[PDB]
DNA sequence: CAACAGCATGCGCGCCCAGGGCGTGCAAAAGTCGTGCCAGC
DNA sequence: GCTGGCACGACTTTTGCACTCGACTAAAGGGGCGCGCATGCTGTTG
C-alpha cells in the first residue's frame, strides 16, 4: 500500500506478522536469558494472543488497533467475506471485452437483433479488427494496425461491419433473476451512445426506459459463439421455463 | 399593492382562494440563527464560545494556589473575502483571540496573592465563519453542514411489547439519557424483578444502586413502600383500617366494626360495604390471627432485654415470632402493605436476590463489575460511585435533560443541576414501578416531542469544548512543578488541539458534506435537511422500520413527501415550510389563534407536546368576513386523530395550506392530483435537474419561485437601492438614494457578478444582469439572475409543447420522442466546466521547472503553448494536447563516448529531464476558458505569470477609481460652488483644472477655509486612495502559503457545451421520467391544423397506472397559458393601441372565482404596461399554489378566453402521411427538465486493459476502465442454459488466466478463435492463503 | 481482503513489458522467439543500449545458432513501436530511425545516410572540414543536420514513471536574520522524541554551519554528538532518513553534517570564466588555491573541479 | 531488509532477472546465487509463490 | 438421595457495506575529502 | 611541461545493541432480527 508522497505505509496483514515476530523474538530473548517463570509466562500468554490474533481477529474481544481501529483483517477475514478472493473466484470475476450503456427502444429491428452503439463496438471488437487489417494487407505490423484504429478513419469502419457480421453479442441487465435475464443477439451498428433493445424482450429483462443500463459482452472463440446462437438468442426461447407459458407476449 | 419594480415586469396570475397571513419565512434561517448564536457574547454564559470557556475556566492545577481565568474572546477580521478565498483554495475562517488573566499566589499563605499578569490576547485557532447564504467555504469548496435529529436527553420508558418471552408480558424498562455520560436502564425480569444496567452491562440487582446512597434496608423499604401499621397488645390485635387502599380481597372471617359486623365472611366487597364503613366513623378493629401469617415485617424489631439475631427485614413472620414479640412488650408493629391488584411486591424480591445490602459490598460489587477483572481495592468503588454520575463535569445531561427530566417526573421547577442526585434516581424507580402498577403509560420514541435537532452551532461547540479540555489537561502541567517562567498565557496554551479539533469537524465528518450546487433548489434543500444519521445516532441497517414511518406529529414539522427513495428512506427528511425550532431544540409550527368562533390574526408556535392538548382546525376550510366558520361542523385534529367538532371547540387553525409540504414539493403544481409516491419521485427529481443556456420561467407554477430564487442567494440582490449608474455583463453599480446613506462615506454600491465558474457538480454559475440602465431600484429587487433563474424566479427546465399519443412504438414504456426543433433551437444545451491542475515541485534530485521546451517533443504539440508554457486562453483542446509542460531531472549522467556524443549532437536537450506535463485526460475536450497560476515568493516567475497580476491590478484600480471620480466630482462641485460668490471666471474656471492653482487667495475666508478644506480633503483622499492601492498592490505581488515540497502551481479550466441526444433522461415535476428514444425531423411530427408541430410526444399509457394527474392538468392549463400569450403576441404584432392591450390583459388577470390577486391596471400607465405585455408576449405566466390551486372549471374558463377548445384535445395530423389521426389528442405546454444523468458520462466499453496485482483481474470501473462484473447470478443463468464454454471463457481467459489471456488474444489476432484455457490466479492465491493456516490443500492427480 | 480498493496494484507497462507484448504478436519461430526474449531483457529504460552482442550470441550456449540469426532478429526487434529501439551506439539508432523518412524527403535521404552512417564523430563540434569532405555547402548540409537534430534519442516514450517521487519535506527552516530558524512543520512516542531531537541537532547544525557563507562551514559529527551526547551513527541515521527543509537550498541535511563544498563553489566560480579555455586548468587553479593558502597541488580538489562532468579533460 | 518480511533471498528477487549485489545481472544463467546473498533469479513472479 | 430429562440463557451464525486512513558510553570498522603520484595531450 | 584522473591515507563518521513494561485515563458507542446449538441449573421418578 504505497502512498501519495512516497514512503510506503504498512498494510493490514503485515501488522499481524510484525507483531508476532516482535513477541517471538522477545520470548526467545527472555527464554535464552534463563529468567523467572512469571515474565516468560506472560510472554507465552502474549504470543498465543498474537498468533491467535493473526489467524482470526475474532475469538474473544477487541483485537483491532489505534489506527482508527476496526477489527483489521486477518487470514480468516481474507476469506469467507461477502466480497473476497473466494467471492471474486466464485461466479464473480469482474470481466473483459465488456461495456455498459443506457437502454432505448428498438421499434424496427427484429427480435434476434440489437442496436449496438457504433462508437462502443470498435473497442469491444479491437483484436478482431486488427486481424482483418493484417489479412487485407492494410497493416503489415501490429503497430500499424493499432495506429489506424487509433486514428479511426476510413477503412476501419468498413471492416467493423465485416467483423460484426453474424458475430452474436450477449446483453445482460441488473439483478439477473432467471436465466432469461441474459440473452444473445445479432448487433446492428448504430450511431449513438445508447443501446437499442427490441420491445418484445423488455418483459424478460424487466426493463423500462426511465434510465436502466445494460452490460454487453462479447463471446470469443467458436464454441461460445455457437452456444450463443443455439442457446441464448432471443429467438430460441420464447416460453418461460417456469410456468411454461409464453414470454414475448406483446404489451 | 403596486408590487415592486421587477415584479411588475411579469406578474403571475394567482388562482389561490385562501388569503395569506403569515409570510413564508427566510427558509435558510435555520442555518444562520444557529451559528449566529454560536458566535456571540452572552452575559449568561451559555450559547456558544462562552460556554466552552466557562466549561473549564478557572483551572486549579494541583494545590498550586495560583490559577488562570479568561475574559470573553472577540475575533479578528478574516484575511480573505469569500470569492478570493474560494479561488485560492484556502479555507475561510477567522482568528480567535482571548485575554486570560493569570493569578500567581504565594505558598503556605492563605488567600494571599503575590502577583497577577495577563497577555493582551492569546491567539488560539481559527474558527471558520459562515457565508451569508449558509455554507462554510473550506479549502475553496462550499460544504453545507446538515442538521441532525437525535434522541433527546431525559428519562425514557419502554414496554418491549413482550415479544421476547413467548408467553407475552408487559416489561417496563426505563433508560436515563444524558447529554454526555453513562446510561442507567432499569428493566424487568420474566420472573418480575427489577435490574440495573449501566452502559449496556449484564443485569445487576436493583437495590445495590440504591444501596450506594447510604440508605439502610429499613430506609429502603420504608421509603419505597407504604407505612400503614399493626398493633397487638394482650391479644387485642387491633390493626389500622385501609378501605381506600384495597379494591378487593377475600375475607376469611366476619369483620366487626365497633360491636357491629361491617362485612360478614364471604360478604360482598363492593363499594356498598366500603362506603358503609366509610360514612360511619370507625377506629382500629380486631381481625383473625390467620390473616397476619401472610404479612411481612418491615422495620427491624428487637426485644428490650435482648436485641439479638432474628427478624431484621424481608422475612415472612412465623407463629414462633408471635410469642417473642408479644413477650417483648412491643405495642405497635409497622409492616408492609402489599395487597396485589395494582400494587405489587417488587423491590422486596430484589432484596431477596441482593447478596448483601451493605453499602461497601455494593460499591465493591459494581466497581468489580465495571471492568471484568478487578481487585477489591475499595478506592475504585469510592471513585466510580461519585464519578460516574455526581461529578461536576463527568456526567452532564444539561438543559434539555434537566427540563425533560422534570416534566417526565412531573416536577414543578424546570431548572436544576446537570448532575443526578439520590431523589432523582429514586423518583425514576418510583415512576417505573408506577407504570407496572397500571397507572401511567409509556412514551413513543417516534414522537417529535422526544426527538431534538442539533444544528452547526451546537455541534461546533461540542467539538470546541472537547478540544479545549484536551488543552486544559495539558496547561494544568505548567503549574504542576513546571514552576514559574511567568509569561504564562503565551507558551502555556497550545492552539494545536483546539484548531485540529475544529477543522477536523468541519473538514471531515459525516454531517459536513460538499454542497449540491446544481439548481438553486438543490442548494436550498440541502441546507434544510434533517438527518438522523451520524455521530449522535442511527447507524442504519440496524435502525428498523419504525423510524422510517410518518408519525402524526411530523404534521407541520418534517415532511411526509420529500425523502430519499433509496435505501435511506424516511431517515433523511426535510423541514416543512413554515417550521422553526425552539431554544430547546424542538420543532414547532405556527397556528392562528381562535378565540370564541372568530379567528384572530395572532399566531402561536406550538411544539408537538403542546399541540396535542388543543384542538386545531384544517388548513383548507371555509370562513367569513367576520371570521366565523361557515360550516357548523369543522374537521379538526385533537390528539393523534381527526374528526368533526363544533364551532366553539376549536381554538386554532393552520395558517396556510403549504404547511404539511416541504419547499421542494411546494413547487410542484397540481400536487393533489398526484399520488404521493409518484409526487415523492418528482420532488426528488427537480433537485437533479441541470441549468441550461437560457432560462425559461415555468409557465404554470406555484408561486413559490420568487422565494426560492432570491433566498437561495444565487441571485444578485440590491441593497439600499436607487438609480442604476452603470451596467454591463460583469458589473452593476447603483447610485443610491440620498435618503439611505452613511454620512461621510457618500459614494455608491458596486456588484461584481460572477461569470463562468465550475460548481461542485462541474456545471456553470453565471450571473446575467436583469436591470437595464437609468432605472430605479428599491431594496430587495434582483439585479442579476444566477443560473437557472429568470427575473427572480426559479427556472429549472423549459416549456415544451407536448402531445399525448403513442407514436410508432418510439415512445414505449417510459421513453420519449422529441422534435429536431428542440435540438436546433439549443434549449436543453448545458455548459460544463472542468478543472485540471499542474504543480511543480522540489524533488530529491533538485527543482522542477515548467516548459518553454521539453525533450523528445514535436513542434506540432507545442504550437498551442505560450512563451511561459501554459496554453493560450482561448485554445481548443482535445485529446492529449499539452496543457502545461514541466521537466523532472534524473541522476548523474557523466561520461563514456556515447553520453558525451548525445550531449554534443543534440546539446543534451536539457539531458536528465523527463516529459512530465499536464496533458488533457483522454476523451475530454473543450476550450480553455481561464488559467490561474499561483506562484512562490522569490521564485522570480516573470514570463506570463504577471498577466493576471496586471489584470487584477487594473480591475482593482478601475473599481476604486469610481469612488475617487464621484467624490472628486463632489469636491469639484463644492469648489465650483464657492467660486460663484466672488471672483467668478465662469468658463475660464472650468477650462483651468487643478483648483486653478487655488485661484489666488480670493477672500481671506475663502483663502483659509477653501484652501484648507479643499487642499486637506484633496490630499487626504489622494494619499488615502493611493495608500489603498499600495496595500492592495503589496497584496497582489507575493505568493501563497504553501507546502514545503511545492514550488509553483498552475490550474486550467475547460468548458464544453453538451447537446441533448437519445440518452437525455428527461423528466417533469410529476414523477414522469424517460429517455430520449429518437430525434424526429420536423416534418415527421404531428401537427395541428395551423401546421405547428408538437415539440415532444409522450405516451398516454403512463398516466392511468401511475395515477399522477398533475401531468394532465398541467398540460391543459399550460395550453391555456400559451393561448393568452398568443393573443397578445398577435396583438402587439399588429401594432394595436395601448388601450386595447391594457383591456385584454386586465380582462385576463381578473378571471376566475375569488383568487385573491387584485392587480389592476390604470394604477400604472403608458409604458410599464407595454413593458409587461412585451414581457409576457411568449406566454402568460399563471401560478397555482399547492392545495388552493386552480379548479378544472377555472382552467376551462381561462381557456375559452384563448379561443381554444374547452376539452383541451385538438385534431392533429400525421406528418408523414398527412392523414388525420382518428380521435382527438391532448396537446399542451408541459414544463420539462433535464436530469444530471447523461449518457456521455455513462457509455464505457473495454477490450483489454490494466489489471490488479493480486488476483490479476480487471480494474473496477470506468475511468480506470473496469470491466464489468460478471457476478454469481450471472453465472447461474449461464449454467442454467448449459452453456459451459461461454461460462468458461468468462471465468478464465478473459479475467484471471494470465498465460491464457495472452494466448487467447494472440490467436484472435491471427483468426484462430480457440481458447487453450488454464487455471485462474485467484484459485492459486486461495491455496496460499489456506496454506497460511496450518492446513494443506493440494491438488492430487 | 476485498470489496474495497486495497492497494492491490495497477499492473502498468514498462518498455520491456511492451516490447515483449510486441514480440508475442509477431511471426517468430520457436528459436527466434528465444532470441527475441533474449534481446528485449537486454534493453534499458534509456532505449539504445542493447549492451554486448557477442554475449547475446554466446549466452545461448553455441550448438549452431550463428551471429547472423541474432543479427536479423535483432534488426526486426529494433523496428518495433517506438521507431528506433535498442540497436547500439546511437549510430545504428539514427540509421533505423532514418530508415523510414518515407524516401520522399528532399535532400535528406542521401546526405542523412552519409552523415549518420559515417563521419558523425566529427559532427560534434561543428561542420568545418566535414563540409569539404562531403563537398556540400551553405544550407544544403544545415537542413539535413536540422533533420538529424530533429530525431530525438531512442525510447523513453514508454517511460511509465508518472511517479515524480516528491520530497514531502520533514522540518521547515523559516529564514530569520540572514540565517535559519527551525519550526518542524507538517516505543512510537520514543521514536517521535528521537525525531524531535534530530530536528534539534539540525538546529545545532544551523549553529555548526554558517548559512550565508559559501557552501557550508566544515563540521564533524562529533559536534552534534557533543551537544546531546548521542552516538554518531544515530544522528547520521536520523539525518539520512528524514530530509531537512529550508526556504533556500532545502536538503536532507545529511550532506550538511568551508570544506570540499566551498572548493566546489570556488570550482563553480572558475567554471563561469572556464568557458574561454575548453581544456580548463584545475591544476593551475590548484596552484592559485595554494597561493590562496589552500596548498592544492593538482589534487582531487582541483580534479573534482576537473571532474563532475567539467569541460576539463572532455574538451581535451 | 535482509531476513525480514519482504526480503530478498527467500521470497526471491526484486527486478526480473536482475538481482541485488549487482552481479550476474541478466539471463547469463537460468539459475545462480550471489556471494553476498542467496538471490535465485529465474524471473520475478516468485513473490507470488515463495 | 440417585441419575436423567427438560427449560433457559448465552454465544455465534446470517444481511451489509463503509469508508476510508494511515539516550550513553566506548570502540572497531568504513566512506569520503585531501594530497600526491602517474599518465595523457 | 601542464592538467586531469585515480590511488593511498587519515579522519571522523558510521555502527554495536540492547530490556524493563512502559503504560495511561479516558474514548466512546448505542433503537434490526432469527435461528440454532450447547452448557447449565432445575426438577421430578424411583
Amino acid at each position: 500500500v504505497p502512498l501519495d508522497g512516497g514512503r510506503f505505509a504498512t498494510s493490514d496483514l503485515n501488522d499481524l506478522y510484525r507483531r508476532v515476530i516482535n513477541r517471538n523474538n522477545r520470548l526467545k530473548r527472555l527464554l535464552d536469558l534463563a529468567a523467572p517463570d512469571i515474565i516468560v509466562r506472560n510472554e507465552k500468554r502474549m504470543l498465543q494472543e498474537a498468533v491467535d490474533a493473526l489467524l482470526d481477529n475474532g475469538r474473544r474481544g477487541r483485537a483491532i488497533t489505534g489506527s482508527n481501529k476496526r477489527p483489521l483483517k486477518s487470514l480468516a477475514d481474507m476469506i469467507k467475506g461477502k466480497q473476497g478472493r473466494f467471492r471474486q473466484n466464485l461466479l464473480g470475476k469482474r470481466v473483459d471485452y465488456s461495456g455498459r450503456s443506457v437502454i432505448t427502444v428498438g421499434p424496427y429491428l427484429r427480435l434476434h437483433q440489437c442496436g449496438l452503439p457504433k462508437k462502443m463496438a470498435l473497442e469491444l471488437f479491437k483484436p478482431f479488427i486488427y486481424g482483418k487489417l493484417e489479412l487485407r494487407g492494410l497493416a503489415t505490423t501490429i503497430k500499424a494496425a493499432k495506429k489506424m484504429v487509433e486514428r479511426e478513419e476510413a477503412v476501419v469502419w468498413d471492416i467493423l461491419d465485416e467483423v460484426i457480421r453474424e458475430h452474436p453479442v450477449l446483453l445482460n441487465r441488473a439483478p439477473t433473476l432467471h436465466r432469461l435475464g441474459i440473452q444473445a443477439f445479432e448487433p446492428v451498428l448504430i450511431e449513438g451512445k445508447a443501446i437499442q433493445l427490441h420491445p418484445l424482450v423488455c418483459a424478460a429483462y424487466n426493463a423500462d426506459f426511465d434510465g436502466d443500463q445494460m452490460a454487453v459482452h462479447v463471446p470469443l472463440t467458436l464454441e461460445a459463439q455457437l452456444e450463443a446462437r443455439a442457446l441464448m438468442m432471443s429467438t430460441n426461447n420464447i416460453l418461460s421455463p417456469a410456468n411454461g407459458e409464453p414470454i414475448i407476449v406483446p404489451s | 399593492m403596486v408590487y415592486s419594480y421587477t415584479e411588475k415586469k411579469r406578474i403571475r396570475k394567482d388562482f389561490g382562494k385562501r388569503p395569506q397571513v403569515l409570510d413564508v419565512p427566510y427558509l435558510l434561517s435555520i442555518q444562520l440563527d444557529s451559528f449566529q448564536k454560536f458566535i456571540e457574547q452572552d452575559p449568561e454564559g451559555q450559547y456558544g464560545l462562552e460556554a466552552a470557556f466557562r466549561s473549564v475556566f478557572p483551572i486549579q492545577s494541583y494545590s498550586g494556589n495560583s490559577e488562570l481565568q479568561y475574559v470573553s474572546y472577540r475575533l479578528g477580521e478574516p484575511v480573505f473575502d469569500v470569492q478570493e478565498c474560494q479561488i485560492r483554495g484556502v479555507t475561510y475562517s477567522a482568528p480567535l483571540r482571548v485575554k486570560l488573566r493569570l493569578v500567581i499566589y504565594e505558598r503556605e499563605a492563605p488567600e494571599g496573592t503575590v502577583k497577577d499578569i495577563k497577555e493582551q490576547e492569546v491567539y488560539m485557532g481559527e474558527i471558520p465563519l459562515m457565508t451569508d447564504n449558509g455554507t462554510f467555504v473550506i479549502n475553496g469548496t462550499e460544504r453545507v453542514i446538515v442538521s441532525q435529529l437525535h434522541r433527546s436527553p431525559g428519562v425514557f420508558f419502554d414496554s418491549d411489547k413482550g415479544k421476547t418471552h413467548s408467553s407475552g408480558k408487559v416489561l417496563y424498562n426505563a433508560r436515563i439519557i444524558p447529554y454526555r455520560g453513562s446510561w442507567l436502564d432499569f428493566e424487568f425480569d420474566p420472573k418480575d424483578n427489577l435490574f440495573v444496567r449501566i452502559d449496556r452491562r449484564r443485569k445487576l440487582p436493583a437495590t445495590i444502586i440504591l444501596r450506594a446512597l447510604n440508605y439502610t434496608t429499613e430506609q429502603i423499604l420504608d421509603l419505597f413502600f407504604e407505612k400503614v401499621i399493626f398493633e397487638i397488645r394482650d391479644n387485642k390485635l387491633q390493626m389500622e383500617l385501609v378501605p381506600e387502599r384495597l379494591r378487593g380481597e377475600t375475607a376469611s372471617f366476619d369483620i366487626e366494626a365497633n360491636g357491629k359486623v361491617y362485612v360478614e365472611k364471604g360478604r360482598r366487597i363492593t363499594a356498598r360495604h366500603i362506603r358503609q364503613l366509610e360514612k360511619d366513623d370507625v377506629k382500629l378493629i380486631e381481625v383473625p390471627v390467620e390473616y397476619i401469617a401472610g404479612k411481612v415485617v418491615a422495620k427491624d424489631y428487637i426485644d428490650e432485654s435482648t436485641g439479638e439475631l432474628i427478624c431484621a427485614a424481608n422475612m415472612e413472620l412465623s407463629l414462633d415470632l408471635l410469642a417473642k414479640l408479644s413477650q417483648s412488650g412491643h405495642k405497635r408493629i409497622e409492616t408492609l402493605f402489599t395487597n396485589d391488584l395494582d400494587h405489587g411486591p417488587y423491590i422486596s424480591e430484589t432484596l431477596r436476590v441482593d447478596p448483601t445490602n451493605d453499602r461497601l459490598s455494593a460499591l465493591v460489587e459494581i466497581y468489580r463489575m465495571m471492568r471484568p477483572g478487578e481487585p477489591p481495592t475499595r478506592e475504585a468503588a469510592e471513585s466510580l460511585f461519585e464519578n460516574l454520575f455526581f461529578s461536576e463535569d463527568r456526567y452532564d445531561l444539561s438543559a434539555v435533560g434537566r427540563m425533560k427530566f422534570n416534566r417526565s417526573l412531573l416536577r414543578e421547577e424546570i431548572e436544576g443541576s446537570g448532575i443526578l442526585s439520590k431523589d432523582d434516581i429514586i423518583d425514576v424507580m418510583k415512576k417505573l414501578i408506577d407504570i407496572r402498577n397500571g397507572k401511567g403509560e409509556v412514551d413513543d420514541i417516534d414522537h417529535l416531542g422526544n426527538r431534538r435537532i442539533r444544528s452547526v452551532g451546537e455541534m461546533a461547540e461540542n467539538q470546541f469544548r472537547v478540544g479545549l479540555v484536551r488543552v486544559e489537561r495539558a496547561v494544568k502541567e505548567r503549574l504542576s512543578l513546571g514552576d514559574l517562567d511567568t509569561l504564562m498565557p503565551q507558551d502555556m496554551i497550545n492552539a494545536k488541539p483546539i484548531s485540529a479539533a475544529v477543522k477536523e469537524f468541519f473538514g471531515s465528518s459525516q454531517l459536513s458534506q460538499f454542497m449540491d450546487q446544481n439548481n438553486p433548489l438543490s442548494e436550498i434543500t440541502h441546507k434544510r435537511r434533517i438527518s438522523a444519521l451520524g455521530p449522535g445516532g442511527l447507524t442504519r441497517e440496524r435502525a428498523g422500520f419504525e423510524v422510517r414511518d410518518v408519525h402524526p406529529t411530523h404534521y407541520g414539522r418534517v415532511c411526509p413527501i420529500e425523502t430519499p427513495e433509496g435505501p435511506n428512506i424516511g431517515l433523511i427528511n426535510s423541514l416543512s415550510v413554515y417550521a422553526q425550532t425552539n431554544e430547546y431544540g424542538f420543532l414547532e409550527t405556527p397556528y392562528r389563534k381562535v378565540t370564541d368562533g372568530v379567528v384572530t390574526d395572532e399566531i402561536h408556535y406550538l411544539s408537538a407536546i403542546e399541540e396535542g392538548n388543543y384542538v386545531i382546525a384544517q388548513a383548507n376550510s371555509n370562513l367569513d368576513e367576520e371570521g366565523h366558520f361557515v360550516e357548523d361542523l369543522v374537521t379538526c385534529r385533537s390528539k393523534g386523530e381527526s374528526s368533526l367538532f363544533s364551532r366553539d371547540q376549536v381554538d386554532y387553525m393552520d395558517v396556510s395550506t403549504q404547511q404539511v409540504v416541504s419547499v421542494g414539493a411546494s413547487l410542484i403544481p397540481f400536487l393533489e392530483h398526484d399520488d404521493a409516491n409518484r409526487a415523492l419521485m418528482g420532488a426528488n427529481m427537480q433537485r437533479q435537474a441541470v441549468p441550461t443556456l437560457r432560462a425559461d420561467k415555468p409557465l404554470v407554477g406555484t408561486g413559490m419561485e420568487r422565494a426560492v430564487a432570491v433566498d437561495s442567494g444565487v441571485t444578485a440582490v440590491a441593497k439600499r437601492g436607487g438609480v442604476v449608474q452603470y451596467v454591463d455583463a460583469s458589473r452593476i453599480v447603483i447610485k443610491v438614494n440620498e435618503d439611505e446613506m452613511y454620512p461621510g462615506e457618500a459614494g455608491i454600491d458596486i456588484y461584481n457578478l460572477t461569470k463562468y465558474t465550475r460548481s461542485n457538480q462541474n456545471t456553470c454559475i453565471n450571473q446575467m444582469p436583469c436591470v437595464s440602465l437609468g432605472e430605479p431600484v428599491e431594496r430587495g429587487d434582483v439585479l442579476a439572475d444566477g443560473p437557472s433563474t429568470d427575473l427572480g424566479e426559479l427556472a429549472l427546465g423549459q416549456n415544451m409543447r407536448v402531445a399525448f399519443m403513442p407514436w410508432n412504438g418510439y415512445n414505449f414504456e417510459d421513453s420519449i420522442l422529441v422534435s429536431e426543433r428542440v435540438v436546433q433551437e439549443d434549449r436543453f444545451t448545458t455548459i460544463h466546466i472542468q478543472e485540471l491542475a499542474c504543480v511543480s515541485r522540489d524533488t530529491k534530485l533538485g527543482p522542477e521547472e515548467i516548459t518553454a521546451d521539453i525533450p523528445n517533443v514535436g513542434e506540432a504539440a507545442l504550437s498551442k503553448l505560450d512563451e511561459s508554457g501554459i496554453v493560450y486562453i482561448g485554445a481548443e483542446v482535445t485529446g492529449g494536447d499539452i496543457l502545461v509542460g514541466k521537466v523532472t531531472p534524473k541522476g548523474e549522467t557523466q561520461l563514456t563516448p556515447e553520453e558525451k556524443l548525445l550531449r554534443a549532437i543534440f546539446g543534451e536537450k536539457a539531458s536528465d529531464v523527463k516529459d512530465s506535463s499536464l496533458r488533457v485526460p483522454n476523451g475530454v475536450s473543450g476550450t480553455v476558458i481561464d488559467v490561474q497560476v499561483f506562484t512562490r515568493d522569490g521564485v522570480e516567475k516573470d514570463k506570463r505569470a504577471l498577466e493576471i497580476e496586471e489584470m487584477q491590478l487594473k480591475q482593482a484600480k478601475k473599481d476604486l477609481s469610481e469612488e475617487l471620480q464621484i467624490l472628486e466630482a463632489g469636491l469639484f462641485s463644492r469648489i465650483r460652488a464657492v467660486l460663484v460668490a466672488g471672483g467668478v471666471e465662469a468658463e475660464k474656471l472650468d477650462k483651468l483644472p487643478r483648483d486653478r492653482w487655488l485661484e489666488l487667495g480670493l477672500t481671506d475666508e475663502e483663502k483659509q477655509n477653501q484652501l484648507e478644506q479643499l487642499a486637506e480633503q484633496y490630499d487626504e483622499l489622494k494619499h488615502e486612495f493611493e495608500k489603498k492601492l499600495e496595500a492592495k498592490r503589496r497584496k497582489i505581488t507575493q505568493g501563497d502559503d504553501l507546502a514545503p515540497g511545492v514550488l509553483k502551481i498552475v490550474k486550467v479550466y475547460l468548458a464544453v457545451k453538451r447537446r441533448i441526444q437519445p440518452g437525455d433522461k428527461m423528466a417533469g415535476r410529476h414523477g414522469n421520467k424517460g429517455v430520449i428514444s429518437k430525434i424526429n425531423p420536423i416534418e415527421d411530427m404531428p401537427y395541428d391544423e395551423n401546421g405547428t408541430p408538437v415539440d415532444i410526444v409522450l405516451n398516454p399509457l403512463g398516466v392511468p397506472s401511475r395515477m399522477n394527474i398533475g401531468q394532465i392538468l398541467e398540460t391543459h392549463l399550460g395550453m391555456a397559458a400559451k393561448g393568452i400569450g398568443d393573443k397578445i403576441n398577435a396583438m402587439l404584432k399588429q401594432q394595436q393601441e395601448v388601450a386595447k392591450l391594457r383591456e385584454f390583459i386586465q380582462r385576463a388577470y381578473d378571471l376566475g372565482a375569488d383568487v385573491r390577486q387584485k392587480v389592476d391596471l390604470s394604477t400604472f400607465s403608458d409604458e410599464e404596461v407595454m413593458r409587461l405585455a412585451e414581457n409576457l408576449r411568449k406566454g402568460m405566466p399563471i401560478a397555482t399554489p399547492v392545495f388552493d390551486g386552480a379548479k378544472e372549471a377555472e382552467i376551462k374558463e381561462l381557456l375559452k378566453l384563448g379561443d381554444l377548445p374547452t376539452s383541451g384535445q385538438i385534431r392533429l395530423y400525421d406528418g408523414r402521411t398527412g392523414e388525420q389521426f382518428e380521435r382527438p389528442v391532448t396537446v399542451g405546454y408541459m414544463y420539462m427538465l433535464k436530469l444530471n444523468h447523461l449518457v456521455d458520462d455513462k457509455m464505457h466499453a473495454r477490450s483489454t486493459g490494466s489489471y490488479s496485482l493480486v488476483t490479476q483481474q480487471p480494474l473496477g470501473g470506468k475511468a480506470q476502465f473496469g470491466g464489468q462484473r460478471f457476478g454469481e447470478m450471472e453465472v447461474w443463468a449461464l449454467e442454467a442454459y448449459g452453456a459451459a464454454y461461454t461460462l468458461q471463457e468468462m471465468l478464465t481467459v478473459k479475467s484471471d488466466d494470465v498465460n491464457g489471456r495472452t494466448k487467447m488474444y494472440k490467436n484472435i489476432v491471427d483468426g484462430n478463435h480457440q481458447m487453450e484455457p488454464g487455471m485462474p490466479e485467484s484459485f492459486n492465491v486461495l491455496l496460499k492463503e489456506i496454506r497460511s493456516l496450518g492446513i494443506n490443500i493440494e491438488l492430487e492427480d | 481482503d476485498d470489496e474495497l480498493p486495497v492497494y492491490q496494484g495497477e499492473t502498468t507497462q514498462t518498455l520491456q513489458d511492451y516490447l515483449m507484448w510486441q514480440v508475442e504478436l509477431t511471426p517468430f519461430t520457436d528459436t527466434d522467439r528465444a532470441i527475441a526474449t533474449s534481446i528485449v531483457d537486454a534493453v534499458d529504460d534509456t532505449g539504445y543500449l542493447t549492451i554486448q552482442i557477442e554475449d547475446i550470441v554466446d549466452s545461448i550456449g553455441d550448438d549452431e545458432i550463428g551471429l547472423e540469426e541474432v543479427e536479423a532478429v535483432l534488426k526486426r526487434i529494433q523496428r518495433f513501436d517506438p521507431v528506433g529501439v535498442a540497436a547500439k551506439d546511437l549510430r545504428d539508432c539514427l540509421l533505423i530511425q532514418l530508415s523510414q523518412f518515407a524516401k520522399e524527403t528532399p535532400w535528406l535521404e542521401e546526405a542523412r545516410l552519409i552523415i549518420s552512417d559515417h563521419l558523425d564523430l566529427l559532427a560534434n563540434h561543428d561542420f568545418r572540414t566535414l563540409m569539404r569532405v562531403t563537398r556540400l555547402k551553405e544550407e544544403v548540409l544545415k537542413e539535413a543536420v536540422n533533420l538529424i537534430q530533429s530525431l530525438d534519442p531512442r525510447p523513453g516514450q514508454s517511460i511509465q514513471t508518472s511517479e515524480p517521487e516528491y520530497v514531502i519535506p520533514d522540518v521547515l527552516v523559516r529564514k530569520v536574520s540572514g540565517r535559519w530558524t527551525v519550526e518542524l512543520n507538517a516505543l512510537e512516542s520514543r521514536n517521535d522524541t528521537l525525531l524531535r531531537v534530530s530536528r534539534c541537532i539540525v538546529e545545532q547544525q544551523q549553529a555548526f554551519f554558517e548559512q550565508g557563507e559559501e557552501y557550508m562551514k566544515p563540521m564533524v559529527l562529533a559536534d552534534i554528538a557533543q551537544a546531546v551526547e548521542m552516538h554518531e551513527s544515530t544522528i547520521s541515521r536520523v539525518t539520512t532518513q528524514k530530509y531537512l527543509h529550508s526556504p533556500r537550498g532545502i536538503f536532507e541535511l545529511k550532506y550538511f553534517f568551508a570544506s570540499s563544498t566551498a572548493i566546489r563553489a570556488l570550482v563553480k566560480k572558475l567554471i563561469a570564466a572556464e568557458n574561454p579555455a575548453k581544456p580548463l586548468s584545475d591544476s593551475k587553479l590548484t596552484s592559485m588555491l595554494s597561493e590562496q593558502g589552500i596548498m592544492v597541488a593538482r589534487r582531487t580538489v582541483a580534479k573534482y573541479r576537473e571532474s563532475l562532468s567539467i569541460p576539463p579533460s572532455n574538451q581535451r | 531488509e535482509r531476513d525480514g518480511l519482504f526480503c530478498a533471498r527467500i521470497f526471491g528477487p526484486v527486478k526480473d532477472y536482475e538481482c541485488l549485489c549487482g552481479k550476474y545481472k541478466r539471463l547469463k544463467h537460468r539459475g545462480v546465487i550471489c556471494e553476498k546473498c542467496g538471490v535465485e533469479v529465474t524471473q520475478t513472479k516468485v513473490r507470488r509463490e515463495r
